[PDB]
């Protein structure tokens, strides 16, 4: 009966690297939202751009203030100048659904493939 | 495995959480809005006598107890699960969120969002009565 479908469901998230680019990216259920402010990307046995988040639009809560927030898709660049064998980048981010209900923070390993520093 | 938030290191017996009898279980978290639009009524519904727990879900604290002292504190036992772990096998998947427990601690409702006096008198209250009766 509940009108809020699983952490996963409404932040659909996948990735995919050639070489040095890599993409993230989230497929954001209509009428749910991924909080810009909650995003962390760290790697693990690589090196990595800075990442620049991309501009997204704005939502208020009434007693907490204005937030910039990603709705219907996100997708973030990085580029990755070096990564040994068995690289990974620990991704982590929150949303929340715009009838009222907050879902925790998610964490999500990627397995980076090798690269050699150019 | 019930640890008091109002006291780090106090633990309570499983028994403790209905005694034997109906009872709320609220999941809330400063870090949720929502939570702060729903309290006032979880307030007064807690007046009106409802027992309900209260379970800080993956918070601060110093934050949540900050937050009750502000807002009020309707919890006649009020837990702490900074880990997550007891949400985790109560099936908890965000805030906010009511479940209705029986006497026997066996779970007969569970609602995702926001409760107010339409969820409670309408889906709610009534397997309340039953349960509370169903305990004779
Ligand atoms: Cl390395
Ligand atoms: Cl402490
Ligand atoms: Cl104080």
């Amino acid at each position: 009966r509940s009108q809020f479908v699983p952490a996963d469901q409404a932040f659909a998230f996948d990735f995919q690297q050639n070489q040095h680019d890599l993409n993230l990216t989230w497929q954001i259920k209509d009428g749910y939202y991924l909080y810009r402010k909650q995003i962390r990307i760290t790697p693990e046995h690589a090196k990595i751009a800075d990442v620049q988040l991309p501009q997204g639009v704005w939502h208020e809560d009434e007693f907490y203030g204005k937030s910039e927030i990603y709705r219907d898709r996100l997708t973030l660049p990085v580029t990755i100048n070096q990564a040994s064998a068995g690289a990974t980048l620990t991704v982590t981010y929150q949303g929340s659904a715009d009838a009222g209900f907050c879902y925790p923070p998610e964490t999500k390993t990627v397995p980076l493939s090798e690269v050699v520093a150019n | 495995r019930l640890e008091s938030l109002d006291n780090p290191g106090q633990f309570y017996q499983a028994d403790v959480l209905t005694q034997g009898k109906p009872v709320l279980l609220n999941v809330w978290a400063t870090w949720c809005p929502t939570s702060r639009a729903e309290h006032q009524y979880l307030n007064q519904l807690s007046a009106q006598g409802i027992r309900v727990v209260g379970m800080n879900y993956k918070d601060d604290r110093q934050k949540a107890i900050s937050w009750l002292k502000e807002l009020g504190n309707p919890y006649a036992l009020s837990l702490f699960d900074g880990d997550g772990m007891l949400g985790l096998d109560l099936g908890v998947y965000g805030a906010p969120e009511t479940f209705l427990i029986d006497g026997n601690g066996i779970i007969r409702y569970r609602h995702a969002g926001d409760l107010n006096p339409r969820v409670w008198e309408e889906e709610i209250k009534p397997l309340w009565e039953k349960y509370s009766k169903e305990a004779a």
